């Protein structure tokens, strides 16, 4: 199936409106209304700029796009409001001429490229359930001093601190097999897709998606403090231009589908999250996402990192690439802007929109507990998922009768992938499992769990196991 | 001035900038 999410229907359905008070300078009576007081609608750039909000919503931009294509003239041909935007050269176009290099037209050259800042944000906020996801996956970090990549699982919900936005609600981390090493890391890609594929699918399972990646870049400041550098700031950058491509790519890879785009999809709600110190010293996060112009300019293979982090690199024209001129709208201080060439290369944050953060407050978590089993990954930690751990884990409570410590201990990410690796339980026993992992009344389905023949078959492994 | 062009393969994450 390719339906929309549930969060953009509810979003559609919403209006977004936003009252205003009336005015001073208002030439109508002491009753009534006009267009200087009548209620604002969701995309307002002044209501956004008034409360700090740095980009619009999806949902205001849609509904904005929507009223700028009900201003035609009635009878004209539908066109869908959205586009993903595409650079590449079309090198099978014969009109009048040999496919590129061998010869070109207007149908298929690319024309100037104008880069700037994207004015909405496809996610507006990323949501973790609780600190203890975020900290155990700095562990990694602490314990070794070598950086971390994961992939974040969870769902996308309204946000009601913005108008009609959302937010990545993230439930958990998982942590590919990866290369770590004080100042970057390296994945073998194949590999990592090959993983993941597996793990999206259990995940799924239990109600998740894949809806972001995080990494840290994290380097103690040499104070005993625990402190560390700041070093993505307004003066240097916020992320570097190698991880826009990588967020591109991600984006590219997970589109969002919209039945109101040419394509049935519109850039993506995949969200990039970046661990490293602020200006304070302490350890925070920031979370990103690119511009569409930016998915486009990855998929045209136009742009390259550079050994200046808050700059991209623009590649030649080749026999597979066509690269045309390309501007940015330079920013001054006050945000006006004026067309510059981007070429040779260019501040990378004009490829960017930026998200907020947070946590809720003391609770739908959809696991009971984020630790206390290891990590996929860590056996260089010296954690490693085996029966010996399991049992270490497990077996003692399994044993006990109490259900409330059973419960809080399946309920958990790594606890469960883990399990199920096994090909123990059936596949309707690893339901049950799940459902005993993450359902608001689960004490009916650990019973019988408990009580089939897999689990008392696991149980059993793990007695004669150590 | 400008940069060079720094292509790392796709799943190489890089931060050792200087500061
Ligand atoms: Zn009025
Ligand atoms: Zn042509």
């Amino acid at each position: 199936s390719i339906k929309e999410l549930a969060v953009d229907e509810e979003l559609a359905a919403a209006d977004g409106l936003i009252p205003r008070q009336k005015s001073k300078l208002c030439k109508h009576g002491d009753r009534g209304m006009c267009e200087y007081c009548s209620p604002l609608p969701p995309w307002d750039k002044e209501y956004h700029e008034k409360n700090k909000i740095k980009h619009i919503s999806f949902h205001s931009y849609l509904k904005k796009l929507n009223e700028n294509a009900n201003k035609k003239e009635n009878g004209s041909s539908y066109i869908s409001p959205l586009s993903e935007p595409d650079f590449r050269i079309n090198k099978r176009c014969h009109n009048g001429h040999e496919p590129w290099p061998r010869g070109i037209c207007s149908k298929c050259q690319p024309s100037a490229i104008t880069l700037q800042q994207q004015e909405f944000r496809m996610v507006d906020h990323v949501e973790f359930q609780k600190s203890e996801i975020i900290n155990e996956f700095i562990q990694a970090w602490r314990y070794t001093g070598m950086q971390r990549f994961g992939y974040m699982y969870g769902s996308y919900s309204k946000y009601d601190n913005t108008p009609l936005g959302i937010k990545a609600v993230v439930e958990a981390i998982y942590e590919p097999p990866q290369h770590d090493e004080q100042d970057g890391l390296t994945m073998d890609v194949e590999q990592v897709k090959n993983e993941m594929l597996q793990i999206d699918r259990q995940a799924q399972e239990m109600g998740l998606s894949r809806i972001g990646l995080i990494f840290t870049d994290l380097s103690d400041a040499g104070a005993g403090d625990g402190s560390v550098f700041c070093k993505r700031h307004k003066d240097s950058f916020f992320l570097s231009s190698l991880e826009v491509i990588m967020a591109a790519r991600h984006q590219t890879r997970h589109p969002n589908v919209s039945k109101y785009s040419e394509q049935g999809f519109f850039s993506s709600k995949f969200v990039t999250c970046v661990i490293s110190g602020n200006l304070e010293g302490e350890i925070d996060i920031s979370s990103y996402q690119v511009s569409t112009e930016a998915e486009a300019l990855v998929t045209a293979d136009m742009i390259s990192g550079s050994t200046f982090p808050s700059m991209a690199y623009i590649n030649d024209t080749t026999d597979e690439r066509y690269v045309p001129e390309i501007f940015y709208m330079k920013s001054n201080e006050y945000g006006i802007t004026v067309k510059e060439n981007a070429k040779p290369a260019f501040p990378v944050d004009y490829l960017l929109v930026t998200l907020t953060h947070g946590f809720p407050n003391t609770t739908n978590s959809k696991f009971v507990s984020s630790t206390g089993f290891p990590w996929s990954n860590r056996q260089a930690m010296g954690q490693s998922q085996d029966y010996q751990e399991l049992k270490k884990y497990l077996f003692n409570v399994a044993s006990s009768g109490d259900f409330n410590l059973l419960h809080e201990k399946i309920s958990n990410f790594h606890l469960l992938l883990y399990i199920n690796s096994l090909q123990i339980l059936s596949p309707d026993e690893w339901k049950l499992l799940i459902e005993s992992a993450v359902k608001n009344e689960w004490e009916e389905s650990l019973l019988k769990l408990v009580s089939s023949a897999g689990w008392q078959t696991l149980v059993m492994i793990l007695q004669e196991s150590g | 001035m400008e940069p060079a062009k720094l292509d790392l393969p796709e799943g190489q994450l890089f931060f050792g900038f200087p500061m």
